């Protein structure tokens, strides 16, 4: 029994260890007492606002849609304290951790910005937090373990499998289902077992509220469509909740596509998996003919996960979002566009949006089309990246 | 019924089960099926076996290197079946158990799982990372096919669970000695005597305790408390490990230890 719908359709649930379900219920029940607590509610506003730095900007990039009939907006979580849209929902689920009387966090990373975001939640609330980032991704996401261990976290490495972030994400679960009684799992994206993809939303959710708000105010309408990069889902539903019922309003999800689709080293589940249970949750999966769970790849350590968060899986289903994929060449040319045209420096998750929406222009150029993208992060832990990138080149 | 025959057999005896647990194909097919019949030789009541799964999310490091080491091998769940084939061709009457992770049933179909479970000749699944609050397709395909389900009772268990885990679950019901993942290292604790005897009120499964089981005391004082039976693993899978260079000692030192744990099973 569970207060809320654990599903999305056929998609999400709860598969876990059976130790871990009075977990999930205890923060699903802490969560809807939450939700509907004033001074709670206040508090959270309150960090967001002057802690984080919300509302975030909406910037109208007309350098890059010259000649074009597409106006384009991107929507500035690279503002945010911690330099990413990971902060939101942290401050939310550090708060939800008081309330139900936890001392410690685990989280898992990727990126490093859920890890940061972590750590500074922590550092601020009085938690002490540990925090799992797969090998490879110590290393090619370097300045932001440098910024966590600054504010105090533990970080683990990860050699197991693809020493990535599936393997953060699996030895964080391992250590939660022995240490649930102190630690609380800040999961750092919209997918897991209910309830997280639920409450990630509802924490994420300001970011398509404050576009719709901040579109109205500037165009008089509503966009044409929404874009966001999909890594586990928690920037894309946090731009697309609030316009689902908008049904003109296009929701565009983007997939890395790693080297290519067609040499299976690539991110993208939803489109080119078949779904499974693992990690939680009934979701499309990357996995074998056997059905073990295959390792993904992506330039994007953020977006290197081989499943995605139910409800995009459900989204897409039923035809209200479309989802698509964009290359490593992609992202990484819309990188060096968005720094060169409009000085601005993008995660390379949010670069897989961007070269999205820039296809969408070049491929039809005297289309009409008022476009958002979301602007998850900023690119400071990817330069080192780029540089030997185009240096190689 | 090759549960309900042993649980029978061992009471009539005033017995406690000891259940080993291993990986299939670790670390090889042959050696495997050998160390198996070991085992058995040595006095293993029933087995529980590990089908290698990529992202074993309830094991702790050394069934995670053991699932490796299978894989390394080129181990399937197709020659897994085989194995199985094989083990109760020889062994007709000894309760054998699957370790299972959800997507290795729910692949390609949960009632074709099941079916090839009965074909050959299996008598229990647990799903790992599957709670009850999920069971429902699993349990009633496992019924449907005269596979026993089996289902956790953690320490923390609610009267809810324990009344649900009583009318699902078939064969055996897994008692977890603590929370966290499988370790020898990591011991736990006694079985709750107050889960033991509400699970015997409600006419559940007879209880057989896992996670930290090591040593011959502690089956002794699984058995002494109620218990009908004691699940090792970790314990087993360090001595596969320690003597990867040497397959003779390896089998020498399983049977004089799973020797030792089945003796105290009759303390
Ligand atoms: O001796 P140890 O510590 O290695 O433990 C042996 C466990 N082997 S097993 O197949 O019974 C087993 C049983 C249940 C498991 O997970 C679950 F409880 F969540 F369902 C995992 C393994
Ligand atoms: C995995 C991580 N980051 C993912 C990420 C993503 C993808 O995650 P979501 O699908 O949950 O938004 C997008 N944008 C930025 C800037 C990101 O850092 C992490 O920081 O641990
Ligand atoms: C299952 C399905 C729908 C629900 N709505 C509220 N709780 C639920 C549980
Ligand atoms: C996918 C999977 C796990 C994640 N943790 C934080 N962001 C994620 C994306
Ligand atoms: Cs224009
Ligand atoms: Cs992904």
């Amino acid at each position: 029994t569970t207060l809320l719908n654990p599903y999305f359709g056929e998609f999400g649930g709860m598969y876990v260890p059976q130790i871990l379900m009075p977990a999930l219920n205890q923060l699903e029940e802490a969560f809807v007492s939450a939700q509907k607590d004033p001074e709670f509610q206040a508090q959270f506003a309150d960090l967001l606002k002057n802690y984080a730095g919300r509302p975030t900007a909406l910037t109208k990039c007309q350098n890059i849609t010259a000649g074009t009939r597409t106006t384009l907006y991107l929507k500035r979580e690279d503002l945010l304290h911690g330099g990413a849209h990971k902060t939101n929902q942290v401050l939310g689920q550090a708060l939800l951790a008081k309330r139900m009387g936890k001392s410690e966090i685990i989280a898992e990373t990727g990126a490093g910005q859920h890890g940061v975001a972590s750590a500074l939640a922590s550092a601020l609330l009085g938690l002490k937090c540990r925090i799992y980032m797969g090998a490879k991704d110590v290393e090619r996401q370097s300045p932001n373990v440098f910024r966590m261990r600054l504010m105090g976290a533990e970080v683990i490495p990860v050699h197991s499998g693809s020493a990535t972030l599936k393997d953060a994400c699996n030895e964080a679960l391992r250590d939660w289902s022995g240490s649930y009684e102190t630690a609380h799992y800040m999961l750092g994206t919209a997918a897991g077992p209910h309830p997280y993809p639920t409450i990630v939303r509802e924490f994420q959710r300001m970011i398509g509220e404050e576009t719709k708000a901040q579109i109205l105010d500037k165009e008089g309408r509503l966009p044409d469509a929404v874009i966001a990069c999909v890594g586990g889902g928690s920037n894309a539903i946090g731009m697309f909740a609030d316009f689902i019922n908008d049904t003109s309003v296009g929701l565009i999800g983007v997939e890395p596509g790693g080297h290519g689709i067609e040499t299976g080293e690539h991110g993208a589940p939803l489109k080119h998996g078949r779904v499974g249970i693992y990690f939680g949750m009934k979701a499309p999966m990357m996995q074998t003919a056997d059905g073990q769970i295959e390792e993904s790849y992506s330039i994007s350590a953020g977006l290197d996960f081989p499943s995605v968060g139910p409800q995009h899986a459900y989204l897409n289903s039923i035809g209200r979002a479309d989802y698509v994929s964009i290359t490593d060449d992609e992202a990484l040319e819309a990188f060096k566009t968005l720094c060169r045209h409009e000085g601005i420096i993008p995660a390379l998750e949010s670069s897989h949006a961007l070269a999205h929406a820039l296809k969408m222009m070049r491929e039809q150029p005297e289309k009409e089309q008022l476009l958002v993208v979301n602007l998850s992060g900023r690119g400071d832990k990817d330069i080192f990246t780029v540089h030997d990138i185009l240096k190689a080149r | 019924e090759r549960y309900e025959n042993l649980f029978a057999q061992l009471n009539d005896r005033r017995e406690g089960a000891f259940v080993p647990f291993v990986t299939l194909g670790d670390p090889g097919i042959e050696q495997s099926l050998k160390i198996i019949d070991t085992l058995i030789d040595a006095g293993a009541d029933a087995l529980e076996l590990g089908v290698p799964f990529s992202d074993p999310l309830a094991d702790g490091p050394t069934i995670q290197n053991a699932n490796l080491r299978a894989f390394a091998a080129g181990v399937t769940p197709a020659q897994c079946f085989e194995m199985l084939a094989l083990i109760r061709e020889k062994h007709p009457t000894i309760p054998i158990g699957l370790l299972m992770y959800a997507n290795l049933v729910f692949n390609n179909g949960i009632d074709a799982f099941y079916a090839r479970c009965e074909q050959v000749g299996v008598d229990s699944v647990l799903v790992a990372d599957v709670p009850v609050e999920e069971s429902a397709p699993f349990r009633q395909a496992a019924l449907r096919h005269n596979i026993a389900p089996i289902f956790i009772c953690p320490p923390n268990a609610d009267d809810d669970l324990l009344r649900q885990v009583a009318s699902y679950g078939r064969g055996y019901t897994y008692l977890l000695s603590r929370s966290g993942v499988t370790g020898a290292e990591n011991r736990g604790a006694l079985p709750l005597h107050h889960l033991i005897e509400k699970l015997k009120e409600y006419h559940a499964a007879p209880a057989l305790q896992g996670f930290g089981i090591s040593s011959p005391e502690q089956v002794s004082a699984a058995v002494r408390a109620g218990a009908a039976g004691a699940i090792s693993g970790s314990a087993i899978v360090k001595i596969i490990e320690k003597n990867l260079a040497s397959p003779k000692q390896m089998l020498a030192e399983l049977r004089s230890f799973v020797s030792a744990m089945k003796a105290a099973s009759r303390a």
